[PDB]
């Protein structure tokens, strides 16, 4: 019904090593072939990807910024106003940005934000003006 | 014929 | 056991009606099915009977003595039956003590050509139904193929060797009737490589099972794969087994390949990666400064100026969140990659030194079927395989020879007596043979009927060395050229001792290359005698007949002192190698199902030749020229008890067609 267990005969596969005298060892060359490819094919590959991290030596420790630690507030000091409409002008509708930028707002107040203050910091206008770029 | 084969499994 | 193990032990199914007995008993087998339990209880236990105790005649009168009602009670049924059993050689054949001495004058006259077992066989029986025998032999002995070594207490054979089981074996009746002395045959088998040194049982045992494995194979290609014919020419079994050593290279080629294929489109979506986590690197470089300078502008600032700062720091926290779930990921396929190069698929198929073992167990079946599996047909090669019997192999201690020479007892053996010509003919038969020591010294013979057992390899020979008068029939002539009569031979060594692990029966030797895997690759301890016997098969066995016995027991030597060392290995003090194929009175060991041919022109063989009518319009004669052989019995080729048994066959044959079949009524 099948071959041994481990043994592979496809009638396929019998066709095809026996459609002449020699299709026995053509077969088997383009595959010793198709192999020393692929494995010189690895080797660039691995020292490409060897010189691409040589790059990356020293990773991106000279570069990193002290964790700030703040307490989410509900005023909007003047300042913290001024902040977020720049925020908005540069970061559209991405409110994770906003309230990371302004550092003491919560997502949430900085929805509502949207809302309290759209008529006073023209913020129909100034969105618009996020969307020309 | 194949009974004479030494080593039987 | 029981009646039950007669039926088995004579080779027959014991709740049924064969074949040859719904021939001789159409009545019975076509009739209800209550007639047939009893027949086939008769038959049964008249076997039985015949069995519990085979060195006395098994007579009708003790068969009905023995039976009970409601059994014993039709005694037409117990005499055809018993009648049947004797005809055919199922009860009463081999070496037996008579009740009833011989009827005085015998009735019609049969010439047998060849002593060979199945001549003897059939003689017998013959003479045993009163018929006048007379064998006719070219070699100055009886066995033909049955040949054994005898000098001092040295005894080898050089034929037949092995009683192979007795379980079904018609042997097995022979030897309560003939003292042989039957050795087990302890399966154990150490090879040893080339250089001397045994092969390790990690490998002789991954080796052997790839063998078995390969086999398989090759009958799956034939049965479930249908391939059988290539170009015309029908496929062999070494064909085959190529193709499916091609088909396992490639697969772990095949392997490989997918293997590293796995590997470059990992190491490749790790480039894609880095290159993402340079340009990352790049970024937040560049933002650092950026906001390193706008940290620089001292306070106080205006707003814009300070948002500046705020927003940089945004940003570049953003761009050292993802330079972080990038390294995360990198870490992820950079041990996936040690991964995959740490368990890699296997490196090749079989070495160098795999290949070579392996070319062993390929001499073991060149061995088993005496000839180079380039010559064996793929389908067919075993197709004998459902009638093995059962039980350890057996070597005959004091020669197989003793077996023969037991049958020729009683018997009209013309020794030295080589037929040229068979002539048959409506109203009979002549046989022109000659002596072989003055060969213009001539005989003839006139007979009702010739019994033939010529060895295919003689009946192969061109040009003839017995000319058929008439020639036989076209369909005969085709199936001889049709079969295949291999060839393999043996070294005999006889030593003043000892020197190999008297517990092991046969050891193997690994040669260096396919060219030679047969040449002496199997080494047998036997005998009670220190001698040494080695197997020369396959290829080799046809080259090495053209070498001198001293070469030849040169590389014996040499391989010896290879695996025992070079000084446990004295001087053999007597050595003989056989040559069976120049041998002309068997021109070959054995026969073999060749490429081409099958199990159906063994029965070719075996069907008897009718001649032409004298005066035409005439009636149809009777048959006149009939065969027995090992290359005659489909279901048991190549072998003794093959051979005796296709005696027995036409034996029967030829009584009831000139002493009439008084049974089957
Ligand atoms: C090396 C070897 C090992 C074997 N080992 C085994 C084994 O282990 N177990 C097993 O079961 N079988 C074995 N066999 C096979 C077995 O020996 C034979 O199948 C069997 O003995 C054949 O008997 P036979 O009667 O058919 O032929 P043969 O015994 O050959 O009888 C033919 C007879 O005809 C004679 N003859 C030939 N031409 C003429 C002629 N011109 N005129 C008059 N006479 C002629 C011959 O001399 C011979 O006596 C082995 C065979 C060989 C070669």
């Amino acid at each position: 019904r099948k071959p041994p267990k481990g043994m592979f005969l496809s009638q396929e596969d019998v066709e095809a090593v026996s459609a002449n005298a020699t299709a026995a060892t053509t077969v088997l060359r383009q595959l010793d072939m198709e192999l020393v490819s692929v494995k010189r094919q690895i080797q660039n590959i691995k020292q490409t990807n060897s010189a691409l991290k040589e790059k990356l030596d020293g990773g991106i420790e000279p570069y990193r910024l002290p964790e700030v630690i703040q307490k989410c507030n509900a005023r909007w000091t003047t300042e913290e106003q001024l902040l977020a409409v720049q925020a908005i002008r540069k970061y559209g509708r991405d409110f994770q940005a906003i309230s990371d930028v302004i550092g003491n707002k919560s997502v949430v107040q900085v929805k509502n934000f949207f809302v309290n203050y759209r008529r006073r910091f023209n913020i129909d206008e100034v969105l618009q003006e996020w969307e020309a770029e | 014929p194949r009974s004479f084969l030494v080593r039987k499994p | 056991s029981g009646v039950e193990g007669a039926a088995f032990q004579s080779r027959l199914p014991h709740d049924r009606m064969t074949s040859q007995e719904a021939a001789c008993f159409p009545d019975i087998i076509s009739g209800p099915q209550q007639t047939q339990k009893v027949f086939l209880f008769i038959r049964n236990r008249t076997l039985q009977l015949w069995l519990d105790n085979p060195k006395i005649q098994l007579t009708f009168e003790a068969t009905l003595q023995q039976l009970e009602a409601p059994y014993n009670s039709d005694t037409v049924l117990v005499h055809r039956v018993h009648s049947y059993l004797e005809r055919h050689g199922l009860i009463n054949f081999g070496i037996y003590k008579r009740i009833k001495p011989l009827p005085t004058k015998k009735t019609g006259k049969v010439i047998i050509i060849g002593s060979g077992v199945s001549g003897l066989a059939a003689a017998r029986q013959l003479q045993s139904f009163g018929m006048d025998v007379t064998l006719l032999e070219a070699r100055d002995r009886v066995g033909g193929r049955v040949a054994t070594f005898r000098k001092g207490n040295y005894v080898a054979d050089l034929g037949a060797m092995v009683v192979t089981g007795l379980g079904g074996n018609p042997m097995a009746v022979v030897s309560k009737q003939v003292n042989m002395e039957l050795a087990k045959i302890k399966q154990k088998c150490p090879l040893y490589e080339a250089n001397g040194q045994a092969v390790p049982k990690e490998k002789d045992e991954m080796v052997e099972q790839e063998f078995n494995r390969l086999l398989e194979a090759t009958s799956y290609l034939s049965h479930q794969l249908d391939f059988n014919v290539l170009n015309n020419k029908p496929v062999s079994l070494g064909q085959a087994l190529e193709v499916v050593i091609q088909l396992q290279e490639k697969h772990v080629k095949d392997e490989q390949i997918e293997h590293w294929k796995k590997i470059v489109k990992t190491q490749e979506e790790l480039k894609e990666l880095l290159n993402k986590m340079v340009n990352l690197k790049e970024k937040i470089k560049e933002l650092h400064q950026q906001y390193k300078e706008a940290s620089e502008v001292k306070p106080p600032r205006d707003i814009t100026a300070e948002f500046l700062v705020k927003s940089k720091h945004r940003d570049l926290t953003a761009l050292c969140k993802e330079y972080d779930e990038l390294a995360e990921t990198q870490g992820k396929l950079e041990e996936k990659l040690q991964e995959l190069e740490a368990n890699p698929p296997s490196d090749v198929y079989l070495s160098s030194r795999d290949r070579q073992i392996l070319d062993w167990h390929f001499a073991n079946l060149e061995f088993a079927n005496a000839t180079p599996l380039s010559t064996l047909s793929l389908k067919h090669w075993d197709q004998d395989d459902d009638f093995e019997f059962t039980g350890s192999h057996l070597t005959v201690r004091n020669g197989y020879s003793c077996v023969p020479v037991a049958l020729a007892e009683g018997l009209d053996i013309k020794l030295n007596t080589a037929v040229r010509q068979v002539r048959y003919t409506a109203s009979g038969c002549e046989v022109i043979a000659v002596n072989t020591r003055s060969t213009s010294q001539t005989f003839i013979y006139k007979c009702d009927a010739v019994l033939c057992t010529l060895p295919l390899g003689v009946l192969k020979q061109q040009p003839p060395a017995v000319q058929f008068v008439p020639p036989l029939p076209e369909w005969k002539t085709s199936a001889v050229q049709r079969m295949g009569f291999g060839n393999l031979n043996k070294v005999v060594l006889c030593f003043d001792r000892v020197f190999w692990d008297p517990s092991v029966n046969l050891f193997g030797h690994v040669g260096s290359t396919t060219a030679s895997r047969g040449e002496l690759f199997l080494f047998w301890n036997l005998y009670k005698a220190p001698i040494l016997l080695a197997l020369v098969a396959g290829e080799a066995a046809g080259i090495m007949e053209n070498i001198s016995d001293d070469v030849i027991v040169g590389r014996c030597l040499a391989i010896l002192k290879g695996i025992f060392g070079s000084s446990a290995v004295p001087q053999p003090k007597e050595t003989v190698v056989s040559r069976w194929r120049a041998d002309p009175w068997a021109r070959g060991s054995y026969s073999y199902v060749a490429a081409g041919s099958s199990g159906n022109d063994y029965d070719l063989m075996a069907q008897p030749i009718t001649p032409g009518p004298s005066i035409p319009g005439a009636p149809q004669p009777i048959p006149r020229l009939f065969f027995a052989g090992e290359h005659t019995i489909r279901n048991y080729p190549a072998t003794v008890h093959g051979a005796l048994l296709s005696g027995l066959r036409e034996a029967g044959r030829i009584a009831d067609q000139f002493l009439g079949a008084m049974y089957t009524l």
